[PDB]
């Protein structure tokens, strides 16, 4: 797994272990220059002492370490190695190896302080916003059900525009009906409530549910009129479909008791808690 | 003349200044040579030889790391020492305070490595360049090239006493009353002040009460003047 990354902070402890004793030794490089409020300085002393039972704390990191080995030892990294005396003048891919990834890590960053933008202007510098091809959709729908334990479907029978639904967990299915790319005017409901399988006739639109999701429909037709970023669809539509995970669960209750309201859910934060308090 | 030893022909120190007439090396064969008995004054003297005699010893080695220093941008470097006369005085120091630690184990060892007694070759190098300096000798034999080895032993950062001066040459000197502007070895001296410490600036640096139960020898030797010692001084401690 990806525990090995531990061992690298367990490096830094025994690095500790090394200067710990050191501060100890520069401790007893000197006594008392000028006390003269207490004696605690001696105490001092054996306050450095305390950080050597940091040392034990090593030994005791050992016990979350080591969860399991990985067959094909190596990992194929010295096969190259294996090649003759012609093969050895290629560390530098490695290196690149590092660097490309230092790069990500650089962009990593980048991106990151990238947040803060300065396009004092967005027009009068220039189109077709909305997607031509009635193929990006379906795109997005693979894009979106490669997600797992999240199944998604699509019928589209209004025409041009998209329509689509989701189920989870629950039976609290969500119908979107939206434009060509972006996702606007979507609505939830619970336990068949909509039935937009064959409703009626077809996908029905009902407009309806018994008080209780409603709120949770309002929500996500505020994130979608605000997650709505002038590029870059793809990112729009992922964005909404994390939002929408974020109900897979419905148990935890903080910043409050679970019994101010019929349910609590306002996570746009990355993080849900008790609604009708922000 | 700090022994109280038994009385004999001649004096013990005058018996003691003859060691000039001796071979070179083994310290050891000389000593009994001339005396081993009466050298021995009382079992309080586990005062002197651990604490500051040590300084001698450091002092021959200064010595050795100091002798192949001529290259150096100071025609004698930090010392010379060739005298002989006053190097036959350091020799008859290292024979007494050889036989007192033959006398109690509480010497002044190299206190690095290689005991099973670097003293004893320290000693027998020492002699060697004496007697080869001794009357007109040479300096830098072939001799000072194998002493010139450096033994795992040598320890470093002594005083080596000193003071300002007032290098008024011609024509000004500005000073405030304070803030001066730029331009005893009983141990009694750790990094940070821990009593008055009243020094001197001649090359003191020494402590006020002397911190001790019956060395009081050069404690009462050195409450007065020291070697030109006008300038028993008296500063406290820093404070945060």
């Amino acid at each position: 797994g990806v525990n090995l990354e531990a061992f690298s902070q367990a490096i830094s402890a025994i690095q500790a272990l090394r200067s710990s004793v050191s501060r100890v030794f520069d401790c007893l490089k000197d006594g008392m220059r000028n006390k003269e409020t207490l004696e605690g300085r001696e105490k001092a002393f054996i306050a450095n002492f305390q950080d050597n039972l940091h040392s034990v704390n090593r030994d005791l990191n050992e016990l979350e370490r080591l969860s399991n080995l990985v067959g094909k030892p190596s990992e194929n990294h010295p096969l190259h190695n294996s090649g003759l005396l012609s093969l050895d003048p290629y560390s530098q891919l490695l290196q690149a190896y590092k660097w490309s990834n230092k790069l990500q890590y650089h962009a990593g960053l980048a991106s990151g302080l990238l947040n803060q933008q300065s396009l004092k202007r967005s027009a009068n510098q220039m189109t077709t916003l909305v997607l031509p091809p009635q193929y990006v959709d379906d795109v997005i729908s693979r894009i979106d059900r490669m997600f797992p334990e999240m199944s998604i479907h699509l019928s589209r029978p209004n025409g041009t525009s998209a329509m689509l639904l989701v189920t989870l967990g629950k039976v609290l299915k969500v119908i979107v009906v939206m434009r060509s790319l972006f996702i606007d005017r979507t609505i939830v409901k619970g336990y068949n409530e909509s039935v937009y399988t064959e409703d009626g006739k077809l996908d029905i639109w009902s407009k309806s549910s018994y008080q209780v999701f409603q709120k949770v429909t309002d929500h996500a037709t505020t994130a979608l009129l605000h997650y709505q970023l002038p590029q870059m669809p793809d990112v729009v539509v992922r964005s909404f479909m994390t939002w929408l995970r974020s109900y897979i669960k419905l148990f935890q209750a903080p910043c409050q008791r679970c019994g101010k309201f019929l349910q609590d859910g306002l996570p746009p934060t990355w993080r849900d808690f008790r609604t009708l308090e922000a | 003349p700090h022994f109280l030893n038994t009385p004999d022909k001649s004096p013990g120190d005058r018996l003691a200044e003859i060691c000039a007439k001796i071979t070179d090396v083994d310290i050891d064969k000389v000593m009994i040579n001339l005396k081993t008995e009466e050298f021995v004054l009382d079992m309080n003297t586990l005062q002197a030889l651990q604490q500051l005699l040590q300084w001698v010893g450091d002092f021959v080695l200064y010595l050795l790391v100091s002798l192949p220093n001529q290259g150096s941008p100071l025609r004698p470097g930090h010392s010379f020492l060739r005298d002989g006369t006053s190097l036959g005085m350091l020799r008859e120091l290292m024979v007494v305070i050889r036989i007192w630690g033959l006398l109690k184990p509480s010497c002044l060892p190299v206190y690095t490595a290689t005991s099973d007694d670097s003293m004893s070759l320290l000693f027998r190098l020492l002699t060697k360049l004496w007697i080869c300096c001794r009357d007109e000798g040479a300096a830098s034999p072939a001799s000072d090239g194998l002493v010139s080895r450096l033994q795992p032993k040598q320890p470093l950062r002594l005083r080596f006493g000193r003071a300002p001066t007032l290098p008024s040459s011609t024509s000004t000197l500005q000073l405030d009353g304070l803030t001066r502007a730029p331009g005893l070895h009983l141990g009694a001296y750790p990094t940070e002040e821990c009593k008055a410490c009243t020094r001197c600036g001649c090359v003191t640096m020494l402590k006020s009460p002397n911190k001790t139960t019956a060395v009081t020898q050069w404690e009462q030797r050195w409450i007065k003047n020291c070697l030109c010692g006008g300038l028993w001084r008296r500063v406290p401690l820093s404070c945060s």
